[PDB]
């Protein structure tokens, strides 16, 4: 069948420069279940990032959370990266603090 | 415990 | 109240890579409690929430063993399937399976599930009368037969009224301070232009528990579907849900919207505007 992940890259709270907080990123929807997701900083991979454990929604889509902390700044930029079958190269999101 | 015992065996 | 536990297995066949990998999660609600994997270094099941890391060995024990068996009914099945879809060994192949209870108010059965996917694709699954399966094709069909055949149906419900609500009691008493509170979202407002003619209005819902919410626009009091996103409820990462939605507005028009929020863990359903 072949599903495309979404994603969402986003803050666990409303972010302020300057103060610790998480960094998520949400992907869901996909199938099959192998995916690679990574969460960057200025386009390097962050230095521990954790993921939840793997299930799935109503229509059998899968979904993911992966997570590290980060503080957030004005002239650093973070982002959640993805590989799946489903895409041709890797789908890089940027976090955006509007979303 | 919470986990079926019964096994669905397609 | 009403509450629910749920159990989350997936099985991924992994051909010239050894046995299928099996992943397990509950839920009780919103809320993990365990999980077992087994690609784990020492595969056992494992607390996921304080109210039940509390359990004696015995309790791990028998999880360890009932989603060990899980597995390998898992495995099992693949096999089953293989033959079913004459498909090939070297070709991967996932099942999911749902199943749980919801403990009504009364202290009762309210609903009972039992589904499979194969392939990302409906399998089988339990009917609403609790007594037949539907099969989506013919491969399940053989699967239908087979568990009218071993009345599977019937013990599956001995499961359900059994131990399933036992547990799920049991589960909410342990955890009472955590499951059986609702907390409500911390809401608000913001404003992004988007051209010096139009700007999109966010609002957002934060920290609440449980995921169900509904946050909707209108505009004069009137529903608004028209230019809106709503994204997809998605976890804070604490045990709590988040989601936003936005309209694109006329600038200049911005205190004809509301947003409109209904929530548990709110008293009142909110009226949220943007207050600049």
């Amino acid at each position: 069948i072949q599903r495309t992940p979404k994603i969402q890259v986003y803050s666990r709270h409303p972010p302020e420069n300057g103060k610790p907080n998480f960094l998520n990123c949400y992907v869901s929807g996909f199938h099959p279940s192998d995916i690679e997701v990574d969460l960057l900083k200025n386009g390097e991979k962050m230095g521990k990032v954790e993921h939840s454990d793997l299930s799935f929604s109503k229509d059998w889509s899968f979904y993911l959370l992966y997570y590290t902390e980060f503080t957030p700044n004005e002239k650093d930029e973070y982002a959640c990266r993805v590989n799946h079958v489903t895409l041709s190269g890797p789908r890089t999101v940027k976090w955006d603090r509007d979303m | 415990g919470s986990h079926l015992e019964v096994q669905g065996y397609w | 109240g009403s509450h629910s536990m749920k159990y989350f297995y997936t099985s991924v066949s992994r051909p010239g890579r050894g046995e299928p990998r099996f992943i397990s999660v509950g839920y009780v609600d919103d809320t993990q409690f365990v999980r077992f994997d087994s690609d784990a270094e020492s595969p056992r099941e494992e607390p996921r929430a304080p109210w039940v890391e509390q359990e004696g060995p015995e309790y791990w024990e028998e999880a360890t063993r009932r989603a060990k068996e899980a597995a390998q009914t898992h495995r099992e099945n693949l096999r089953t399937a293989l033959r079913y879809y004459n498909q090939s060994e070297a070709g991967s192949h996932t099942i999911q399976k749902m199943y749980g209870c919801d403990l009504g108010p009364d202290g009762r059965l309210l609903r009972g599930y039992h589904q499979s996917a194969y392939d990302g694709k409906d399998y089988i699954a339990l009917n609403g009368d609790l007594r037949s399966w539907t099969a989506a094709d013919m491969a399940a069909q053989n699967t239908q037969r087979k568990w009218e055949g071993n009345r599977y149906a019937e013990r599956f419900r001995a499961y359900l009224e059994g131990e399933c609500l036992e547990w799920l009691r049991r589960y909410l008493e342990n955890g009472k301070e955590t499951l059986q509170r609702a907390d409500p979202p911390k809401t608000h407002v913001t404003h992004h232009p988007v051209s010096d003619h139009e700007a999109t209005l966010r609002c957002w819902a934060l920290g609440f528990y449980p995921a169900e919410i509904t946050l909707t626009w209108q505009r004069d009091g009137e529903e608004q579907t028209q230019d809106t996103e709503f994204v997809e409820t998605r976890p804070g990462g604490d045990g709590t849900f988040q989601k936003w939605g936005a309209v694109v507005v006329p600038s200049g028009e911005e205190q004809r919207y509301t947003c409109h929020v209904q929530h548990e863990g709110l008293p009142e359903p909110l009226t949220l505007r943007w207050e600049p």
